[PDB]
């Protein structure tokens, strides 16, 4: 009995000690390619990727001997069914290099993709900060019109074969390891066996994803109802009144997030700005005065401060033209206590947020870094993307940014300042709720099946009209691939977690007032001086894996799934002024409506 | 009128012994002047146990044992009377009643280069943990079944030790801390070394 216990005890403290250097050396291959694209460092990167992939192929070799069966400790149980699963070794080797080209191809047209000027191809943007700069403040509709479409005809029509190639290669891998299809590979961080009363299923997801967004779209419908009728004072000719949002006059390229909507559409314009973005420039910050400012809200909660690896070796600046780096934001986890962040900064409050969420994420790696190798990694999903977003619901509000000086010390917080505030929030919050889940359908009924190879742009651009109520301005065919050209799709990542941390951060927001003692509308609790707050978050960021997600969740809040109650509960002052905003016009969509017919 | 110790041959020695098989000086008749020790700006760890480290310039022991090695700064923990873990049961353990002292610091400016180091090993398995004061030199493989291990590595038959892989860019719970520890004698008969 018990042989075979410690015998899978020894051998995952072999693999502990055997493997923590050889992901170490694989990770600082890669940071050195990200921070400058050469091929002297791709070399790098592709060696030390190699020695990591060809170890881990042995060690599940050995794992596979044990009797999965025998092992009861239930940590045990987990940390050794990681080493059991094959993953990407199940295809021919010719074959897994044919998907690794796939993989870089895709990533290094994304990461070095441009376009243009028609009258002097000697200027040419790139997507940051050349065409960011247009889609965030250009009121002219015609370069609005241009700067979209020609990044979908420039870069997202390269990416069609492909994307098609990593549908079918990512399928026989993930078929071969016993899932439906690569969709059901990914819905697979959700899934917990084992643990009776606390399961959770890979179908149970779409369930729960459907149910709740069913509970949201009454205060979507009121929200996109407001934003289409003072677009229409902006580009008068361009919006009908009844129709649905053409997709290039949303406050981004894609549409992910509406935050720069907020200047056309702010209620109260005669208050004080709650948009520090002016305030910033005004006083002169920096991007080092913005990661200061960041740690400061984590420790006054009690969590650690930066590590010193931190400030020597992030890049908070972009680098320039001496260096094609990547400027994606990311956070980064090393192995052997190494944290970094890519961020290419500039004095804004979207990236004043965003340096509270990547932040976040550096937090949690901070916190599991004592559990043991396989279970060193976030509890879902969901909770490594929620982790830092309750943060910004905290730091974001006129009292926080009062007490930080972004605002005059004589503000007022009246009536109408919690309006001017919750429009801002519910631009991010709740208009990129209805494209994360619909993206994410797209992806899993193409890897599914019931999307054919002739219908792919057919049905992506029927379902934004449907369920998101956007419009593309002029018709895409299937030689174009739209999705391909957000960076998520492009460089393989399941986009659901950003819809499951949208409810979780609200659910831990409430269970974190409460701990700081906090009573009157939760729009205006911050957690920021409550050392008590913190401990409950900390006590649970500090278990990895290695507790399910189910109990991890229902411990800290008393729930054992997502819920959105405190989402609406948060937003109800503001839904209840929209549904008095709407009472003269229509609410809801024609799918009808076109840009380029109408 | 003095003579002091060679304490400089061990605390500014270029190369450290690997935890799994420490070095150990003798240090006899002489003078050994602790108090330069405690007010060293540089060490990151002086707990002595049984003796108070103010005290040892005003003491006199038969002999002394300076013991030397290097391992992960979060390791350091287990250097200590009472501990438990791969360090203190399988490398290096001290006695439930030591008297002595701990001295440790970082030292990533020395041991540590780019690409990684890769010298300096530690013992991972042992079929039972070390007596105080007890060494294990061996490469016989650890045998976790009731296969016969043949003397070759494989399924259940684990080499005996690993190396560390100090880069410089590693964090403070991974950078290689050097340690001194001191594990003073008095035995029944004369003493030779003093504090001035
Ligand atoms: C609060 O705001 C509403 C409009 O949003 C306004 O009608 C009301 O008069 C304000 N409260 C006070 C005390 O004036
Ligand atoms: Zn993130």
């Amino acid at each position: 009995q018990s042989t075979i216990e410690e015998q899978v005890k020894t051998f995952l403290d072999n693999f502990n000690h055997k493997a923590e250097d050889l992901f170490y050396q694989s990770s600082l291959a890669s940071w050195n390619y990200n921070t400058n694209i050469t091929e002297e460092n791709v070399q790098n990167m592709n060696n030390a990727g190699d020695k990591w992939s060809a170890f881990l192929k042995e060690q599940s070799t050995l794992a596979q001997m044990y009797p999965l069966q025998e092992i009861q400790n239930l940590q045990v149980k987990l940390q050794l069914q990681a080493l059991q699963q094959n993953g990407s070794s199940v295809l021919s080797e010719d074959k897994s290099k044919r998907l690794n080209t796939i993989l870089n191809t895709m990533s290094t047209i994304y990461c070095t993709g441009k376009v243009c000027n028609p009258d002097n191809p000697q200027e040419c943007l790139l997507l940051e900060p050349g065409l960011n700069e247009i889609m965030a403040n250009s009121l002219d509709y015609n370069e609005r019109l241009w700067a979209w479409e020609s990044w979908r005809s420039e870069v997202g029509k390269q990416l069609r074969p492909l994307y098609e190639e990593y549908v079918v290669l990512k399928n026989e891998m993930a078929r071969a390891n016993h899932y439906e299809d690569y969709g059901d590979y990914w819905r697979g961080d959700y899934e917990v066996n084992g643990v009776d009363g606390y399961d959770y299923s890979r179908g149970q997801l779409i369930e729960d994803v459907e149910h709740t967004f069913e509970e949201i779209k009454p205060l979507y419908e009121h929200l996109h109802a407001y934003v289409r009728a003072k677009l229409m004072n902006a580009y008068p000719s361009y919006i009908s009144p009844i129709g649905c949002l053409p997709a290039h006059l949303l406050g981004d390229m894609w549409g992910r997030f509406w935050t720069n909507l907020y200047s056309l559409t702010v209620p109260f314009g005669q208050k004080p700005n709650i948009d520090v973005t002016d305030a910033m420039v005004d006083q002169a910050w920096d991007a080092q005065r913005i990661f200061k400012e960041a740690e400061k809200f984590f420790v006054s909660v009690g969590l650690p401060n930066m590590t010193q690896g931190f400030w020597e070796n992030s890049m908070l600046t972009d680098p320039g033209n001496v260096q094609k780096a990547c400027c994606h934001p990311t956070a980064w986890d090393l192995g052997k206590g190494d944290f970094r962040i890519l961020m290419c900064t500039k004095v804004t409050m979207d990236d004043f947020l965003t340096a509270h969420h990547e932040m976040g994420h550096i937090q949690y790696d901070m916190a599991y870094a004592a559990q043991p190798f396989l279970l060193r990694n976030g509890a879902n999903e969901g909770f490594h993307e929620a982790v830092g977003e309750i943060m910004s619901l905290s730091a974001a509000t006129p009292k926080h940014l009062k007490s930080i000086g972004l605002l005059s010390p004589d503000f007022q917080e009246d009536n109408e300042t919690e309006i001017n505030f919750l429009l801002k929030q519910a631009l991010t919050i709740v208009g990129t709720l209805p494209f994360t889940y619909m993206l994410e359908k797209w992806r899993w009924m193409v890897f599914k099946g019931e999307i054919p190879k002739d219908q792919w742009m057919k049905k992506w651009w029927e379902m934004k009209r449907e369920i998101v109520g956007v419009v593309e301005p002029v018709p895409h065919d299937e030689t174009y691939c739209d999705p391909a050209s957000l960076f998520h799709v492009s460089n393989d990542y399941s986009f659901i977690r950003y819809y499951t941390r949208t409810l979780y951060q609200f659910q831990f927001q409430e269970a974190l007032c409460q701990a700081a003692k906090h009573e009157g509308p939760l729009h205006k609790c911050d957690i920021s001086n409550s050392t008590e707050a913190g401990q409950k978050l900390f006590n649970m960021l500090r278990l990895g894996k290695s507790e399910p997600w189910t109990l991890a969740l229902e411990n800290v809040v008393g729930a054992k799934n997502m819920n959105v109650r405190p989402l609406l509960n948060y937003f109800e002052p503001l839904f209840t002024w929209l549904k008095d905003q709407n009472k003269n016009s229509f609410v809801g969509w024609s799918t009808d409506w076109s840009p380029y017919a109408d | 009128i003095t003579n002091l110790c060679p304490f400089g041959e061990v605390f500014n020695a270029t190369r450290f012994a690997s935890v799994y098989a420490w070095n150990r000086k003798r240090i006899s008749n002489c003078v050994a002047d602790y108090s330069v020790l405690y007010n060293s700006a540089s060490f990151s760890t002086f707990k002595c146990y049984g003796v108070s480290p103010t005290k040892l310039n005003d003491l006199c022991f038969t002999n002394v044992y300076a013991d030397s090695f290097v391992i992960r700064g979060d390791e350091v923990r287990q250097i200590a009377p009472g501990q438990t873990g791969k360090i203190a049961d399988y490398n290096y353990k001290l006695p439930d009643d030591f008297t002595g002292c701990v001295i440790a610091w970082n030292s990533n400016n020395l041991d540590s280069k780019v690409g990684g180091n890769y010298n300096y090993l530690y013992r991972l398995f042992r079929k039972s943990n070390l007596k105080p004061f007890e060494r294990d030199i061996s490469t016989e493989i650890y045998q976790a079944g009731s296969t016969p291990c043949n003397g070759v590595e494989g399924f259940n038959c684990y080499f005996p030790l690993q190396s560390y892989g100090f880069q410089p860019t590693n964090g403070v719970g991974y950078q290689p801390y050097r340690v001194v520890v001191l594990s003073f004698e008095l035995l029944h008969a004369p003493a030779t070394v003093c504090g001035p």
